RNA sequence: GUCUACGGCCAUACCACCCUGAACGCGCCCGAUCUCGUCUGAUCUCGGAAGCUAAGCAGGGUCGGGCCUGGUUAGUACUUGGAUGGGAGACCGCCUGGGAAUACCGGGUGCUGUAGGCUU
RNA sequence: GUUCAUAGCGACGUCGCUUUUUGAUCCUUCGAUGUCGGCUCUUCCUAUCAUUGUGAAGCAGAAUUCACCAAGCGUUGGAUU
RNA sequence: GAAACCUCCCGUGGAGCAGAAGGGCAAAAGCUCGCUUGAUCUUGAUUUUCAGUACGAAUACAGACCGUGAAAGCGGGGCCUC
RNA sequence: GCCACGCAGUUUUAUCCGGUAAAGCGAAUGAUUAGAGGUCUUGGGGCCGAAACGAUCUCAACCUAUUCUCAAACUUUAAAUGGGUAAGAAGCCCGGCUCGCUGGCGUGGAGCCGGGCGUGGAAUGCGAGUGCCUAGUGGGCCACUUUUGGUAAGCAGAACUGGCGCUGCGGGAUGAACCGAACGCCGGGUUAAGGCGCCCGAUGCCGACGCUCAUCAGACCCCAGAAAAGGUGUUGGUUGAUAUAGACAGCAGGACGGUGGCCAUGGAAGUCGGAAUCCGCUAAGGAGUGUGUAACAACUCACCUGCCGAAUCAACUAGCCC
């Protein structure tokens, strides 16, 4: 009984958030994509143009394609018990870098500068990170101070 | 006032059947190698493994092992998993044809890996087949409530000693 | 919670050091649990309630059985508590005879679960204090204050009812 | 032609206010919400006692009316017709629905049992939390006894559990009794009807100096 | 210490009123032959340089409003998972983890890129 | 209810019970459970009309009304359909 | 004159954008002018429903021929969802 | 240092996505309660203002600051759970070449060719990838939780997971779905859920502490029957009060004068009603809590006093029982 209308129950998805209405900067038109990149598609609905569907809106996806003003991007979609690998035509508007790459390249080249120092210095470091360990033991000074003594309170209705 | 060190093993025990599991449950139980009631398995504890028996808190009982509840465990219904198949620690050869590589050469040696949790604990512990342990003699407290509300699920801290003791 | 023989717990605990106090608070409690587990997830229990603190974003320092430093002298326990009724909360205080503080809250939560049907979930014991003689204000705890104190058995009833199980002889209960 | 309240009593739908969407509801029941000399300052009527409920419930706007007319009358007796003043804290903003079947020996006169069963606007009732207000009366301090009565009273005309409540406020202001006279005396607060204006330590200058002065 | 041109983020930058502004500058300002538009040289376009910081503009001020960021609210509301927990129910308590939002009370009131000036 | 809330009633509200009404549903029955009423006959229920024993009244008597224990016993002859 | 027109001031849109509603929009996407026919000729790819079939609708390109503007550009119908 | 290609209904670490729960309405849009303060008007008007409402009194509308209560088709703010991506050898870093694309530029981009880097760059677990042919099915139902219609339904309709269907076994006496647990044929040991008077295995413990008497007692998830309202039954608990300056309860007195107070009147004299609550005697007395008298009258109460000599009273609250 509902609708299959392209833009059925996007009523907040594609609106603008509060007091952010109007033009739209330009550093997202400024952005630079290249090929291979890895985009998150929001979908802002200030630009109706090259919008994207509502079930790549919050997805993430890799640029395969650049044109003057859209990308092309090939974004996972889950379809019953399968993945298949859309390509979609987004407009930059609605895209943005992900920093999860960004962060992931920037730990790539720190960990080959640390391999070429260790290397240079002899002494062995370690570059896979660890989950956090159980905390080790310590000393808790009390400082010459009485820890105070907690007690629950009486029942009280307020309000 | 003096903070032990957190502890970095625990013994894993699960307290539940295989009937009716939500599936991820069942898929942690699974990564944990319990598929089986009454089956134990030592888990070395960081953030990611304590998540993880946070998930299935209510189907397993868990704590802290001591030396001698290793050593019990280790000697009385150690098997390695030699070739996928699961085979009696009978000799001091099955361990070191599988783990000598390491350094783990005896039973002595799995145990000292088990118990201060080393540089190859993961190999030392996935080389141990998980334990098929005994209904605990004695019987359970109840199985279907956490331990801190007088039931068996859960967290016990260093009870777990005495839950092995009856148990195997 | 569950119970059993009840024993006193002092735990003291604190937040973990952040980037904003280094040397966080250290709080005590007084807990009254079947054992060191119980006792140190309702510190737990406690100081989330009262200050703003978790298990996950603080620690335990210290968890120690409480040993009664007089259990060969009977004394007079007031305890207040508070609990949950099936129709509201309740702040009580009750008094008890005992030679220790444990066996006191051991007897409290007894007593309360049978004559409120308060479960020891409900039940929050606020406060446990030793107390004058003078001071009691139950009848029931105020009339073993005699130093002349006499009473007999009365009816005692055969608890070896199965040992014989056939006998010959009807039982006494005047002794 | 009312359905006894039982069929109404509880929650189970999600809120129905009157609106755009549903159209022709009926008026309420209950019209006026205070009662007394609503005139009165705030220093007349010192003592405040609510009643409260302790169900998550539906009281219907015939109940409020009711329970209004009862306190309203037992105030009157007791208190004089100027010594309270009652304010009802719940409006009825909720609409319940009638699928209003025929009450005739027959099944075949178009009846269509459950099809197309969304009903008509029946009535409306006001939804209540447990910790929710009902109703509110503030008066004299020497009148505590006689608004316990009438909120005593008032209770029986709903269906669930009601608790009577003395409160610490003072009348039906926010703030505490025993804070109320020092900050009206250092000028924090500002009487005004049967309300007080808090006046925080900040904004322009001039709004300070036109106080005291 | 500032300004101008072009900006990035788009109120910590906005709004109301008041005070101050050296030098460049930006302006207000003067005029309609040409260029160009008008009901109107008001706007736009053009040609200027007598006067003025009155205004814009810049800086500051206001127990200022707003905005931004904290505390409180509050481990409260709500919530993942659990029980052969309670209760006639409505609902509620506990265990295991997560965890808000008003009112109220504080602090702050643009940062900065490129190019070019002024400031002894 | 001449006064008097509650002898007897009970507005506004609100809590129930029953399955002797009518609905709602469609679980059983469509290789079929004979579908209304009357007649006949037995048994059961009590939410008691009468009768037995009682309490109350705005119970003087008489009559009546309200309530309790209570289903032992009875609850009819006819015109029209 | 309460509403005719003219003037100033305030005005974050509380108007308008054909229609239902929702989203979007201010030297806009609204209003008024000027010039126009990209509502044209083509091949593929893609999104939506989806079985990842079709239709319909839509997005990004590419090749012509054009319109407009000083130009950057924008335009192959209607601001988007029928 | 080193121990497989690769995978995952899982966590961790980063990084985005969202508008539900909650919350808010002295924030927008709608709904909505009550006062307060202001000053213009085709508000009513207002008593002596026509005369310049000489005046200013009230009620409107309006504005301002507050105030009560709300929203599935409202929202500033905003969870938990959840969805996507990344966590390397297809990577990183050096050079060099090609281009008809792009272009101030040896520019940018893409491709291609050599070379060097292994600490294999979170945890945990598991061996993966791939093709062909293909039956049956396409009536479902149930439970926790979320949830729509309905008074409700063993009703109708959805979401999530599990189950029954397709499944036996232990327990719930009995039972498709509940709880435990899933099954080759057996011996021994031990348990789960549930139990241990007898049926019927096991408490034939010198079990612990209390609560409860029912002339319809009560007795264990689903579940197989009950509510509001009451109780001077009993047991706890909260708050308040009185008391050797003698409480409480009983027994015995006073309970007045003005004043048979005023306006109600046909009597209402304290009590058929409206207002106010005076004074003094003091031991106290309401110019009255009730009975009643046609009305008087006569009684009672709250108030004090006498006898009595130690504790007592009230209102709530929630357990079992009624
Ligand atoms: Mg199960
Ligand atoms: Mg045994
Ligand atoms: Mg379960
Ligand atoms: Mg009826
Ligand atoms: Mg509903
Ligand atoms: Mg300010
Ligand atoms: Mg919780
Ligand atoms: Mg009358
Ligand atoms: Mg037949
Ligand atoms: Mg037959
Ligand atoms: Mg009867
Ligand atoms: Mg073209
Ligand atoms: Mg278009
Ligand atoms: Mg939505
Ligand atoms: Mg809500
Ligand atoms: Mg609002
Ligand atoms: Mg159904
Ligand atoms: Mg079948
Ligand atoms: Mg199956
Ligand atoms: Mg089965
Ligand atoms: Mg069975
Ligand atoms: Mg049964
Ligand atoms: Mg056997
Ligand atoms: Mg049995
Ligand atoms: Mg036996």
């Amino acid at each position: 009984t509902n609708t299959k209308g392209k833009r059925r129950g996007t009523r907040y998805m594609f609106s603008r958030p509060f007091r952010k209405h109007g033009v739209v900067p330009l550093a997202t038109y400024m952005r630079i994509y290249k090929k291979g990149d890895i985009v998150d598609i929001k979908g802002m609905g200030t630009v109706q143009k090259g919008m994207p569907h509502k079930c790549y809106h919050g997805k993430t996806g890799r640029v395969y394609n650049v044109t003057q003003h859209a990308v092309g991007i090939v974004v996972n979609k889950q379809v019953k018990g399968k993945i298949l690998a859309k390509r979609i035509n987004v407009r930059i508007e609605h895209i943005k870098h992900s920093k999860s790459r960004d962060s992931f390249l920037k730990r790539v080249k720190e960990n080959d500068q640390k391999k070429k120092e260790a290397k240079e210095k002899g002494t062995w470091v370690q570059l896979k990170r660890q989950p956090a360990p159980p905390r080790e033991a310590h000393f808790v000074r009390t400082n010459g101070k009485e820890p105070e003594l907690l007690e629950p309170i009486p029942y009280e209705f307020m309000a | 006032f003096y903070v032990p060190a957190e502890p970095k093993l625990a013994f894993v025990i699960r307290i539940r059947g295989i009937n009716g599991v939500s599936p991820k449950v069942r898929k942690v139980l699974q990564l944990l190698r319990l598929r089986q009631i009454f089956n134990g398995t030592f888990v070395k504890l960081n953030k990611a493994s304590i998540n993880m028996l946070r998930i299935v808190e209510p189907y397993i009982a868990w704590g802290y092992p001591n030396l001698k509840s290793v050593n019990e465990l280790i000697y009385k219904r150690g098997y390695g998993k030699i070739n996928k198949k699961r085979i009696a620690l009978t000799d001091n050869a099955l361990i070191a044809r599988s783990l000598g590589k390491y350094g783990i050469i005896c039973m002595e040696d799995l145990i000292h890996e088990i118990y201060t949790v080393g540089k190859r604990f993961k190999e030392a512990n996935n080389f141990l087949w998980p334990f098929k342990l005994s209904s605990p003699r004695g019987g359970m407290k109840k199985k279907t409530t956490h331990f801190v509300e007088g039931g068996d699920a859960g967290n016990r801290e260093d009870q777990i000693n005495r839950l092995i003791r009856r148990m195997n | 919670k569950a119970s059993g023989t009840l024993r006193e717990y002092k735990v003291v605990g604190r937040c973990l050091p952040t980037p904003k106090c280094h040397t966080p608070p250290l709080y005590r409690m007084r807990i009254f649990a079947p054992n060191h587990v119980v006792a140190k997830s309702r510190f737990w229990y406690f100081v989330s309630q009262l200050k703003k603190m978790k298990k996950s974003s603080g620690e335990i320092v210290y968890c120690g059985q409480v040993f009664e430093k007089s259990p060969l002298r009977v004394k007079n326990f007031g305890i207040w508590l508070r609990y949950d009724s099936r129709s509201g909360t309740h702040n009580m205080y009750r008094e008890y005879r005992d030679l220790t503080t444990a066996g006191a809250v051991t007897q409290c939560y007894r007593d309360m679960g049978a004559r409120h049907r308060a479960r020891a979930h409900s039940i929050q014991i606020m406060k446990v204090e030793e107390i004058a003689a003078s001071k009691c204000r139950r009848p029931a705890v105020k009339q073993f204050h005699d130093s002349k104190i006499k009473f007999p058995l009365p009816h005692r009833v055969l608890r070896r009812q199965h040992k014989p199980r056939f006998t010959t002889k009807r039982p006494n209960t005047f002794f | 032609g009312r359905r006894p309240a039982r069929c109404y009593r509880y929650c189970k739908n999600k809120p129905y206010p009157k609106s755009r969407f549903c159209r022709g509801v009926p008026d309420a029941k209950i019209r006026i919400f205070d009662l007394g000399r609503k005139k009165a300052k705030v220093d007349e009527f010192p003592l405040g006692g609510h009643m409260v409920s302790d169900e998550y419930e539906q009281l219907s706007s015939e109940a409020l009316e009711a329970a209004r007319i009862c306190a309203n009358k037992y105030m009157v007796k007791s208190c004089g017709r100027d010594g309270f003043h009652m304010r009802v804290r719940l409006h009825p903003f909720h609409v319940i629905r009638i699928n209003k079947m025929l009450s005739c020996a027959g099944a075949d006169r178009l009846q269509t049992g459950m099809r197309g069963a969304f009903g008509k606007p029946q009535g409306t009732v006001a939804r209540v939390h447990i910790g929710q207000v009902i109703m509110s009366i503030r008066t004299k301090l020497q009148n505590e006894e006689h608004v316990i009565e009438a909120l005593r009273r008032a209770k029986f005309k709903f269906p669930g559990r009601q608790k009577i409540h003395i409160s610490k406020k003072w009348g039906f202001t926010k703030f505490n009794a025993d804070e109320f006279e020092d900050m009206v005396a250092k000028k924090c607060l500002i009487p005004d009807g049967c309300g007080v204006k808090y006046v925080p330590s900040h904004g322009p200058l001039d709004k300070w100096r036109v106080l005291h002065s």
